[PDB]
């Protein structure tokens, strides 16, 4: 009745993070890509991870956890199975480890390795997922169930979209059932600790830890423990997915996973391939990403939404990494450094982005503005490609054009009634007669105030900006329908109105040395408020 | 305590450049070991290794911290019962210090009451300090774009003939002087002439007071020196700033010059261990061996560091995997430009180019 | 443009095909100083 | 009494009578929500009977949970189980619903959601009950006689630079 | 190859004795014999069975001395499996292996326990385990039993 | 020897999918198929195919399923030939994997007979005497870039632009006209695209459950190892050859895409070692790329076109992969988003457009 453990045998050789061992002569043997403990203490024990089984006997393992404490001649045990780690809602609002293991800070088991959906088991991607920015929720559709890369350069806000977009869900998962709320895994490695202390406390100060797990493998962790997570961080969305509900896995990021394998499989004596990575790099990302898929009606429903990071050095999108994880993925979000500096933030590069699923995605009323706004930016660019040496024509595309770049720009995320009414807004011109420099003030007092009321010129009777329960209305019914349409274009009407006759004027008017300053630092609170 | 394996006897088996395979009867000793040749061998200087690497039970393969010259087969090695030590404390104030933490300076035997050893585990998660305050480096375009963190990491990449050593001395000349916390110094792979400049350099600035009290420390590995202490030369160094940073809780500042040595370094050694080359011949563990170097220089709790370091791009090439790697273990990156540097702008910045993470509305004004 | 997108090409294929000789040279290395394995001969045939 | 097959021609379970008595059973309507996607788990499609009676349990339901949960809206919750009805599945929503929706409103004191809801079922249904018109009108009435008609901070006067956008 | 060899004459003991033989004559020998070594110009090799100074002269000529201990290790297995007896290790902790009646008993409990042990007969065997301070472990055809105690 | 079919095997190791297997009574073939019988609480079956020899008794294989949970000395047991592939009318509006197994979940195939995958090349005597062409019923392709039969097309273009809309209206129009079936081949292709490309295949009828199917489907997905997204091709070639013999029909095999069978080579070789060439791509390209190539072309009893969706890397048509490919296509399709954008259908551009029949020796 005593603890027995299936001892295979010694340790033989160690090299950094991983190690070679050795069986003892008649032993029953151990599996592939099964775990086992290497006894450096009697009560204490070093987890590894099986990845090679010669012909000899010996066998290859990848530390995990107390590399220190290895030394040549421990004893080794194997459990036998494969990666079980703990998944359920008591994980929510946590920090923890590819193996299961919670991080300090200041319900069932799930197998990291799973097969991902067949052919039948899938459903075409109708559902929206809103990042709250105007840009991406407009030019470049997300649909539960996609896989989206965010491919830019070092320093370009790819985390922060990934974070702003899961801060969006929590009104949302607030408000909505849980059935249809959104639960959020964010996958940090190797980065560092104390970047996942300060996106910690910022999910903690807006309140998303509640439907948000946080997965860390971050530097000074080993290779192998970097290049479990993002599987763990799968396993733990697919708890959810096959239990009809909807997950958000985040990675940050699938380059260094890549040379956490690479280094591995060098270590290991493995052949390499292109920049020295395996064959099985490729394959390695498409078994990763397949798992994210949209379950069909008779599988539950549920849903898993993929939003890896990647990095391009100089531009250099030829890469081997790069190239494939852009082809395995069902479309991507290019950010431009040159868009970063010049103010465009988030400077999302809308030629280089796109969606392959499409604007089925897309909610109606939004499906809808996006049909012409589409069109009205590209018609602008066109003329903009041509404006490079020449006085432009400032013609109705252009300066909707330029009004909708103006909104783009953004800090935090935007509900969706706010920035739909904006962007109709725009889109039919009632700030046509507004100035470029103005509009992100004019949408600011249209949005957090109003002026109608102030002024005692209301006339409406249920659409008002401060009812923000109206954005399920709005998403039932389109703009343009005689429900909302008369009400929405007399607010418009009369909020311009108002601006022009009181605060552009002003504005225009102002000339002195202190005005022009308040002025100014007023238009970038505004720009970096909304 | 003592560990089981001091004054463990070992034999050397095979030598090749840097690297040697030692054989224990008893059993290899521990990995990062420190073991002392005892044979005289005719050598003007002791002889060291650290080992790296079991090979088996009994067999272990490690590097030299010192030339390998006058060196036989079946020579007789002692385990230090323990990893590499240095001296800590106040008594190192004002002195010049080797990877091994011997004294360099020729200026008398150094007062030691305690010996902590190079390698550290690095703090964890909850660990870390939230500081968010702007540092005054009384430079424009440093002060304006990209605004130090105290307690932060510094990162000034650049070639060479761009002005990263120059501006490291203009940063030690305008804070370390008059800041409370004390500095540490790292110069790793770099010319003798310059450190010793720099400390003449201190000592007009009494930073060194012999007579008195001083504020600052040096380690120095450069060049001329082998591979291992190249790459040890920094942790060692790093427990120095450690140590003042836990055991004082002092807010110290460490500035090393330069860090891709210690990559360099790494790599001429890799395939000597026998490791396949991974990328444009780097060693394939260089992310993991820079990851954990750069967090366990960090801020803490107790104590607060704050970390310049510089940083070599090959043929100015920013997409080398070492600096690619290095660029996310920082808070602000001072990029420089040689095309600048030609035009007469010194110093030679490009703040497209430059980034700082406490450039938000919140934390500056 | 025409020209220097050829010799782009050109120079990303070399780099690609430099490395790969590099690194597969230095396995090479590594590997054929390891081969071994017993040989069933006469070693008393002397 | 008819067969429907799904997707990819497979038949689904029809019978979702013993889903709507655990949902008239239930007390928070989470707990419906779990129901419904247990039965999309089990293949047994929501029908606009099911989807009436998640909304009766909405209405009928203390809170969201046994713990207060910030920001929760009854009117919301159903607005989006609705649009999942109509878009996702293709089912136009009855009579029933509506009023339901126009009940909650009226509890709740939105008259203006309860304007909008007036509005929507005149468009489509057959015209809005007198007893829920009669009582929004009289909620706005006493929200104008207490002043309450719209928030303060709107009704404030402010001048060009004396916003304070923070 | 020693197997066969002693199997063609039923003894097996010699080769063990010759291991015997052969560690008592590696520790009189200098450092890295092994290396140079060769086996009929040593003098103490020369009293070996003929099956192990044949094995001795081949593992030389191939140049593979090292692995005299790994050798014997699986003959002794191959042996102990023959003769049906079944050898646990038992664990101790560094100097002191009188307190072996526990691991005794527990190494019949998991020898009963090993259904497929029955017609073995148990053995033990004792070795050093520097790691563990105190108690002990067992180990038995894989099954391993931790008892023992480290330095905390 | 002759007979291998229920030799048994131990496996003797195991290196990702790299599978080394010991038989005592001699390794089977070459292209032989195996099965781990050992039951190793996995969900799925294990096959390995056999691609080297290591020596009288050891032979290596790749796996075309993960080696997840697999122990030295599992047990391993031949399947008598090459892997085998169901064949028939059954097969019709059916989707298969490289084993031959449907995942439909529709029923038994209930199929009369199987064939080999790896099937050598019909001869030079066995080719057609005579060149010919396919009339697609598009004004298009057979105005300007008229077809062969036995040929290879090469398509190019990305999403927008109605490549899905343009195969179902080919086989739509082949079979309204010559009368042959077809058989799409999905390798490395997103799963996504391919459930999509189901449902509407099944919308349109092409491939009628309660009817008569037109096009059979076979998915090696990218979530799939690099040999069954190799082999997958191999296997819809196999059931095209079927079809051209057996029934002596004009079949139309499309392939989505060539370019992910060359990568799935590529890593195949690399972890069997072998150095690579170029770039990095395997040194056996164009023997792999011709030992698939050749086995499309017209025979004296039926015709075998092809359809291959060309993906370029870096827009550099000088790359080995494209290149070789180029030097084994027959004609070219072009599909621009401009026209499209601009509202002609389908978006073509005749000038891009290319074939090796526009000459008056086979066309009028
Ligand atoms: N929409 C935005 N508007 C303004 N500033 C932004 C926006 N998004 C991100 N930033 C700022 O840009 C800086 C970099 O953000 P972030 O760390 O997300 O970028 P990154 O591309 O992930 O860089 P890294 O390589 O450091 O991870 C931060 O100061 C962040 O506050
Ligand atoms: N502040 C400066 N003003 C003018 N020239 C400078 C300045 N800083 C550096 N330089 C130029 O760069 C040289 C020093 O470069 P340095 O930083 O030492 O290079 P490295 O980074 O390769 O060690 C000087 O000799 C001078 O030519
Ligand atoms: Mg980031
Ligand atoms: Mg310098």
């Amino acid at each position: 009745f005593f603890k027995t453990t299936e001892m295979i045998g010694y340790v033989h050789s160690i090299d950094g993070t991983i190690a070679t061992l050795i069986p003892a002569p008649g032993n029953p043997g151990v599996a592939y890509n099964t775990i086992i403990q290497i006894q450096v203490s009697p009560t204490t024990f070093a987890a590894g991870l099986v990845f090679n089984l010669e012909k000899d006997g010996r066998i290859g393992i990848i530390l995990m956890d107390n590399i220190t404490e290895v030394q040549s001649g421990q004893k080794v045990m194997a459990t036998g199975q494969l990666l079980h780690i703990p998944v359920g809602a008591g994980v929510l609002g946590k920090v923890v480890n590819p193996l299961g293991h919670e991080v300090p800070v200041g319900s069932t088991l799930g197998k990291v390795d799973t097969g991902a959906p067949n052919i039948v088991s899938r459903s075409p991607v109708n559902y929206n997922l809103l990042t709250g920015f105007k840009a991406v929720d407009t030019m470049i559709p997300i649909g539960r169930g996609q896989r989206e890369l965010i491919v830019g350069d070092r320093q370009t806000g790819k985390t922060s979209i990934a974070v702003s977009t899961i801060i969006n869900q929590v009104r949302i998962n607030q408000q909505i059932l849980s059935k249809n709320a959104v639960i959020s895994i964010y996958v940090s490695i190797g980065q560092r600790c104390s970047n996942v202390a300060r996106i910690h406390r910022l999910l903690q100060s807006y309140g998303a830890l509640r439907y948000t797990t946080v997965m860390a493998a971050t530097a000074a962790e080993p290779a192998g423990l970097q290049y479990l997570a993002p599987y763990a961080g799968v396993t733990m969305g697919e708890y959810f997915m096959n239990r009809g509900r909807h997950c958000l896995c985040v990675y940050d990021d699938l380059s260094k996973q890549a040379v956490a394998y690479r280094q591995i499989s060098l270590l290991l004596r493995r052949p390499p391939g292109r920049e020295a990575y395996p064959g099985d790099v490729f394959y390695l990302h498409s078994r990763l990403l397949e798992r994210a898929a949209m379950l069909s009606p008779g599988k539950g429903g549920g849903s898993v939404t993929a939003l890896p990071i990647v990095e391009t050095l100089s531009n250099d999108v030829t890469a081997y990494i790069v190239t494939n994880v852009i082809s395995i993925t069902d479309g991507q979000i290019y950010l431009d450094t040159k868009l970063f500096t010049g103010g465009q933030r988030p400077a999302v590069n809308i030629g280089l982005s796109v969606s392959r699923v499409g604007s089925s995605a897309q909610n109606a009323a939004m499906k809808g503005v996006a049909g012409k706004l589409k069109g009205i930016l590209a018609e602008y660019r066109k003329l903009a490609a041509d404006s490079v040496g020449g006085q432009q024509v400032q013609t109705i595309p252009m300066i909707r054009g330029a009004r909708f770049v103006a909104l783009f720009n953004q800090k935090q995320p935007s509900y969706f009634m706010n920035a739909i009414v904006s962007l109709y807004a725009c889109l039919n011109g009632y700030l046509d007669d507004v100035k470029v420099q103005y509009v992100k003030f004019y949408e600011y007092l249209l949005v957090h105030r109003d002026l109608g009321i102030m002024y005692g010129t209301a006339k409406n009777k249920f659409f008002y900006m401060y009812v923000q329960e109206l954005n399920y209305l709005i998403r039932f019914f389109t703009l343009n329908s005689p429900i909302l349409h008369g009400e929405l274009e007399e607010m418009l009407k009369q909020h311009t109105h108002l601006f022009l006759q009181h605060y552009q004027s002003k504005m225009n008017a102002i000339k002195s040395e202190k005005d022009v300053k308040a002025l100014k630092n007023l238009l970038y609170s505004c720009k970096r408020a909304v | 305590p003592v560990a089981d394996h001091k004054g463990r006897v070992g034999h050397v088996s095979q030598v090749i450049g840097a690297v040697v395979d030692v054989h224990f009867a008893d059993g290899v000793p521990p990995v990062l070991t420190a073991l002392d040749v005892v044979d005289k061998l005719g050598r003007d200087e002791p002889l060291t290794l650290e080992i790296v690497q079991h090979l088996d039970a009994h067999t272990g393969r490690c590097i030299a911290m010192q030339t390998t010259d006058l060196l036989k087969l079946k020579a007789k090695v002692v385990s230090t019962g323990g990893n590499i030590s240095v001296p800590v404390g106040r008594e190192t104030l004002g002195r010049i210090f080797n990877v091994l933490g011997d004294a360099i300076d020729q200026r008398g035997p150094v007062g030691e009451k305690l010996r902590m050893p190079i390698h550290a585990v690095a703090p964890k998660l909850a660990d870390q300090a939230a500081e968010d305050a702007v540092l005054t480096t009384g430079i424009k375009v440093i002060d304006l774009i990209l605004p130090y963190c105290k307690g932060g990491k510094i990162g000034l990449f650049g070639g060479a003939g761009v002005g990263k050593t120059v501006i490291i001395m203009e940063l030690i000349n305008n804070v370390a002087k008059g800041h409370g916390g004390f500095s540490v110094f790292a110069g790793v792979g770099e010319r003798t002439r310059e450190g010793t400049d720099l400390y003449l350099e201190m000592m007009q600035s009494k930073v060194i007071d012999l007579k008195g009290e001083s504020k600052c420390v040096l380690v120095y590995g450069q060049m001329n020196e082998p591979p291992g202490a190249r790459a040890r030369v920094a942790q060692s160094a790093l427990t120095m700033a450690e140590y003042f940073r836990d055991v004082e809780g002092q807010d110290v500042l460490l500035f090393i010059d330069n860090i891709f040595r210690f990559t360099q370094a790494n790599s001429e050694v890799s395939a000597l261990l026998g490791r396949i080359p991974a990328a444009v011949g780097y060693q394939p563990t260089l992310a993991e061996d820079l990851g954990q170097l750069q967090e366990r220089i960090t801020s803490t709790t107790k104590g607060s560091i704050t970390s310049v370091q510089a940083v070599y791009v090959p043929a100015d090439d920013i997409t080398d995997p070492a600096p690619a790697t290095t660029f996310s273990h920082l808070d602000a990156t001072t990029v420089l430009d040689r095309a600048v540097a030609e035009s007469g702008i010194y110093p030679a910045v490009n703040p497209l180019e430059c980034a700082s993470r406490i450039m938000d509305p919140d934390v500056i004004s | 443009q025409q020209r220097t997108s050829s010799l782009y090409n050109k120079t990303r294929q070399f780099g690609i095909t430099a490395a790969l000789i590099e690194i597969l040279s230095a396995m090479s290395s590594l590997e054929g100083n390891a081969m071994k394995g017993v040989r069933r001969n006469k070693f008393w045939e002397g | 009494a008819a067969k429907k097959y799904d997707l990819f021609g497979y038949e689904v379970d029809t019978n979702t009578a013993p889903w709507i008595e655990k949902i008239k059973k239930c007390k928070y309507y989470d707990e419906a929500g779990e129901v419904l996607v247990n039965m999309n788990v089990s293949n047994c499609p929501p029908d606009i009977a099911t989807y009436n009676a998640t909304l009766q349990c909405i209405y009928q339901s203390p809170s969201k949970q046994s713990t207060p949960v910030d920001n929760e809206s009854k009117f919301c919750a159903m607005m989006d189980l609705l649009e999942e009805m109509q878009h996702r599945n293709r089912l136009k929503p009855n009579e029933e619903s509506w009023t339901w929706v126009m009940k909650e409103c009226v509890k709740s004191g939105q008259f203006r959601l309860g304007y909008c809801i007036q509005q929507v079922m005149e468009t489509e249904c057959k015209g809005c009950p007198a007893d829920l018109v009669k009582a929004n009108e009289a909620n706005a009435q006493k929200a104008k006689t207490e002043g309450k008609e719209h928030p303060g901070h709107l009704s404030q006067q402010a001048g060009l630079f004396d916003v304070k956008v923070e | 190859f020693l197997y066969k060899a002693a199997e063609e004459k039923g003894n097996f003991d010699n080769i063990l004795s010759d291991f015997q033989k052969i560690a008592a004559a590696a520790s009189k020998l200098p450092i890295f014999w092994e290396r140079t070594a060769v086996v009929e110009k040593i003098p103490e090799f020369k009293q070996l069975s003929e099956p192990t100074f044949f094995t001795l002269v081949w593992m030389q000529n191939n140049g593979m001395l090292e692995l005299i201990q790994e050798v014997a290790e699986v003959y002794e297995t191959f042996v102990n499996a023959k003769q049906k007896k079944a050898v646990a290790k038992i664990f101790v902790a560094p100097g002191g292996e009188k307190n072996v009646e526990e691991a005794r008993r527990v190494a019949e409990e998991l020898h009963k326990g090993l259904k497929e042990l029955a017609d073995y007969t148990l053995v033990l065997k004792t070795v050093v385990d520097r790691t563990i301070v105190k108690g002990f472990a067992v180990e038995l055809a894989g099954q391993y039993v931790n008892k023992a105690e480290g330095q905390q």
